[PDB]
DNA sequence: AAGCAGTAGAGCATGC
DNA sequence: TGCTCTACTGCTTCGATATCG
DNA sequence: AAGCAGTAGAGCA
DNA sequence: GCATGCTCTACTGCTTCGATATCG
């Protein structure tokens, strides 16, 4: 599906801009419809709960009587819903906005932490503003230089930092979206070294078992005479077997 | 120990001038101390809502303690931080609190000695519990106490070191009476100012630690080894919502059925199959049977080949990125095994390649071992552990297709242009604080209803751009970038 | 010995700072345990028969007062195994004294959650429903609701 | 997973 | 037939519910 | 469970 | 002669709780 939205810089550099999605979690789509026995029809299920507060012999009562009450220290507050649906979060819209940037690559592997990547492609109809972005990324090329770009989907949406790579192809140029960590979804805890360990250090003899290991179960060699590189087993390919 | 919880006792010398104004119309000492333990216990009954947390004022001059000593009261006792005790606390801010608690308890005396240390180790010995951090916060601003007689400083440096030798440790947070830091005076005897950390810094955290998963990698059929895969980046969010009764206040307590085979009834497991429809014709099974479906193999990781560092794309990823370590329930040299591994992976830049298959019965999934040296410095700057990180690899329905097919070069007169103007915005980039709006303000929603101050709090989300700071500092380049080459001209 | 135990265990129950309650609790039931058993006349033994079960003070009153509770487990627990060999040490001097039983076990099982708290006070009935397949009762305990 | 708690049951010493 | 209110509709986002180490 | 922007059914001209 | 009494440790399970898949 074609996703309009709008970058900005600054005050006023809107370029009307297409998004797409790429590489995701696939999911399978038909669900187990839970039927009974000995007749093939499904109608034969009513499904019924009860919110009994017993604490005692049985009280069984209606539906309208629950407060949504929450944890706080050592008890429980109440105040359900149209409360808090008031004082929530305004989200005040959707925004493909650009908070900063950072000459110095320092967004590295291990803190992308998403579950889908976003292809910001260009714009489409008298693509002055696809030009102006492909001008964009083409100064992005020459340097180490990200660019921590700001989203959210739609109103329901919490809005989410994220990294913009560029993406300098054949026939297309384009930047792709990751998300970020919050600081409240880190933590570090101290793990003990290993380099200078005095008793969990190996020997010479056991590092060349590793090597030849490593040098007879390699998979990607260079050859056909202009040693560029050639791999066995490229693990992406495959189709998925779960489905299968 | 991992069952192992934290104290922390605040010990208030409210007694000569730090009641007075110090002649100053500026700030008062006692008030300030009431909101830094204010500010502590709420931030802590959410950030780390198990430890234990007491409140002492001493030089008063009544007194209330198990010894029955005199001067030294104690208010609250070594438990979790509570709506009660914050509700009872604030009652001693300001004047009005001055006065309250001046008829309360009073102020001004000949304050202890040694006895309000012994009255802290007979509050930690209560304890049945497993205790690994003892600190004292002490709220004081006089810096010769006892400086007419030195018997009272030999019994309290003495009794400060018997309480040193079983473990407990104090860090008096200093209050300001100078002000600035100018009372470099001898106090070295008994200890091991900035107040930040108990201001503001810590509005939104938790603390934990588990592992998530013990599995092992085999290499060939016989070669094991047992590997830890711990998780450090989580995505925390909101605690689920309890449900509760109106009238008796309590939670319902719900239950769950399933009747009505035009019959009514009752029914079991055992009389209901699983199904699925396709177009015309229907399929049933038992549940048995919809559960066995998917099942290949058993839990662990499958050495299935090696590779250098250059092939994977880091536009290539799916989920987040778990973290194997060598534990310690196979052989004591697993370790040493997994070390040569790391040694040889990292300086011939190797990464491995595993099937996965995380527990009894789930469908297997490639990995990519990925090796991490640790990075440390002079001051203790752990910021890597050693040891190994999966990066996970798509399949076959990930990858979708784009329309992709459109290719436009643009012009080179704008590519000084974007260079000055990214270097105009360059900051170096983060270590922290990026902190989440919408839990943010939920916390802060949830404290103004058992806290009930006046209203939703401060609100600030550090996400949003300023755009009136980026204009004057951008500068009026902003109309030549957007018609230099090109006009819209509607 | 008895009846002194049980108002201190009614003072155990009407105090404060309940921790002190749970050990005075747990050390009441595991000594009130001795000193029913240390009999071998019919003479305390007949009485015993009579000053387990009372309306005012009494077990069955001291489990369900102290039921809707999160704190006390190590000590009814001790009250529901030992009711169990209740039924053995002693026969059928318990024969009209048995359907508060039935339902101070249903009350016991259905109301509190641990497991160990469901696995001796249901050694329980099951002990009282096999000792009498005697002719009576079975239509004076609930079957039609137990079922 | 992280920890606790019970106890079943096979292994130490003396009995109509 | 030319224009627009509106009556869907597949299509995605999220929020709550057992499942399990 | 709760929006959401293309896709059309038919009022209006 | 096997009939009893007595004692310490590995196998089973309990309970909290954090994560994960999954439904709506």
């Amino acid at each position: 599906i074609h996703w309009p939205c709008r970058l900005t810089i600054g005050s006023n550099l809107s370029i009307r801009i297409a998004a797409y999605k790429s590489i995701l979690q696939e999911r399978v789509k038909k669900t187990w419809t839970v039927v009974d026995a000995k007749t093939l029809k499904k109608e034969d299920i009513q499904k019924e709960t009860v919110y009994c507060l017993n604490d005692d012999d049985e009280t069984e009562v209606l539906k309208e009587d629950i407060i949504q009450g929450f944890r706080y220290g050592s008890d429980i507050v109440p105040f359900s819903k149209v409360d808090e649906e008031q004082m929530k979060y305004k989200s005040e819209g959707k925004c493909f906005s650009v908070l900063g940037f950072c000459k110095s690559s320092q967004v590295q592997r291990r803190f992308f932490m998403g579950n889908q990547v976003l292809k910001v492609f260009a714009a489409r109809d008298d693509e002055a503003a696809a030009v102006a972005l492909s001008s964009l990324i083409h100064a992005l090329d020459d340097l180490d230089m990200v660019a921590i770009v700001r989203y959210a989907y739609d109103k329901r949406a919490n809005p989410q930092v994220g990294v913009a790579f560029p993406h300098i192809k054949h026939n297309y140029e384009c930047l792709v979206y990751v998300q970020l960590p919050f600081m409240e979804d880190l933590r570090q805890y101290m793990f003990s070294s290993l380099k200078n360990s005095k008793k969990y250090a190996p020997t010479e003899a056991q590092l060349n078992a590793v090597d030849a290991l490593i040098d007879s179960m390699s998979l990607a060699k260079k050859d056909e005479k202009t040693d560029t590189l050639e791999d066995l087993f490229p693990t992406t390919k495959i189709p998925n077997p779960r489905f299968q | 120990k991992y069952s192992g919880r934290d104290s922390l006792i605040f010990l208030v010398d409210a007694s000569k001038a730090m009641f007075e104004s110090q002649s100053e119309d500026e700030l008062t000492p006692f008030d300030m101390s009431i909101q830094c333990i204010q500010s502590v216990y709420i931030s802590k009954i959410i950030s780390s809502d198990r430890d234990l947390l007491a409140v002492v004022f001493y030089g008063t001059e009544k007194d209330k303690n198990s010894v029955n000593f005199k001067n030294i009261y104690v208010l609250q006792e070594l438990d979790n931080p509570g709506a009660k005790r914050i509700l009872e606390l604030d009652q001693f801010k300001g004047q009005q609190g001055q006065k309250r608690f001046q008829d309360m308890m009073g102020h001004g005396s000949d304050y202890s000695l040694s006895e309000v240390l012994w009255v802290c180790a007979n509050l930690f010995s209560d304890v049945q519990f497993k205790m690994s951090h003892k600190r004292i916060m002490l709220f004081t601003n006089e810096d010769n106490p006892h400086g007419n007689d030195s018997a009272k400083a030999s019994r309290a440096r003495t009794k400060a070191g018997d309480l040193r030798d079983t473990g407990i440790f104090l860090d008096l947070m200093h209050l300001k009476k100078p002000g600035g830091f100018d009372i470099s005076l001898f106090y070295r005897d008994i200890i091991s100012s900035k107040l930040e950390d108990l201001l503001r810094k810590v509005r939104a955290k938790e603390t934990r630690k588990r592992a998530l998963s013990r599995l092992k990698l085999k290499l060939n059929k016989d070669i094991v080894i047992s590997v830890g895969i711990y998780n450090l980046v989580q995505k925390a969010l909101k605690p689920p919502p309890i449900k509760l009764y109106r009238e008796t206040n309590e939670p319902v307590k719900t239950k769950t059925r399933t009747f009505n085979t035009s019959t009514g009834g009752l029914l079991l497991p055992s009389d209901t199959k699983r199904s699925q429809i396709y177009g015309s014709r229907q399929i049933i099974l038992e549940k048995e049977e919809t559960e066995e479906l998917k099942r290949f193999d058993d839990p662990g990781l499958m050495l299935m080949g090696f590779k250098p560092l250059v092939l994977l794309k880091k536009h290539h990823y799916l989920r987040p990125s778990l973290f194997v370590y060598p534990e310690e329930s196979l052989v004591i040299g697993s370790s040493t095994l997994f070390s040569a591994l790391l040694i040889k992976c990292l300086e011939k830049e190797v990464a491995a390649l595993c099937r996965y298959t995380p527990r009894r019965n789930i469908p297997p999934y490639f990995v990519a071992l990925v090796p991490q040296e640790e990075e440390l410095d002079d001051q203790k700057i752990q910021v890597t552990p050693p040891g190994f990180q999966l990066v996970f690899l798509p399949f076959a329905d990930d990858k979708r297709k784009m329309p992709f097919t459109e290719k436009i070069m643009a012009t080179p007169e704008q590519v000084g242009k974007m260079k000055a103007i990214v270097e105009k915005l360059r900051f170096t980039y983060r270590s922290d604080s990026f902190e989440n709006p919408v839990l943010q303000q939920h916390f802060r929603n949830l404290e103004a209803l058992a806290l009930d101050l006046m209203e939703p709090e401060q609100a600030v989300d550090l996400t949003l751009p300023k755009v009136e700071a980026m204009n004057k500092r951008l500068g009026s380049l902003v109309d030549e970038f957007k018609e230099l080459v090109y006009p819209p001209d509607y | 010995g008895v009846r002194c135990s049980l108002l201190r265990l009614q003072e155990t129950l009407s105090a404060a700072d309940r921790c002190g309650a749970a050990l005075a609790g747990h050390q009441l039931i595991r000594g009130l345990g001795q000193e029913c058993v240390l009999s071998s006349s019919p003479a305390v033994l007949a009485l015993q028969t009579s000053l387990v079960f009372s309306r005012d003070f009494g077990l069955l009153v001291f489990v369900r007062k102290s039921l809707n509770s999160i704190e006390f487990r190590e000590c009814r627990e001790e009250i529901l195994k030992f009711l169990c060999i209740f039924l053995e040490k002693m026969g059928q001097k318990i024969a009209p004294y048995s359907v508060e039983i039935k339902n101070t076990c249903t009350s016991v099982y259905t109301k509190d959650r641990a497991a160990k708290c469901k696995i001796p006070a249901l050694d329980l009935l099951i002990k009282l429903l096999q000792t009498f397949r005697s002719s009576r009762l079975m239509d004076e305990f609930k079957i039609g609701e137990l079922f």
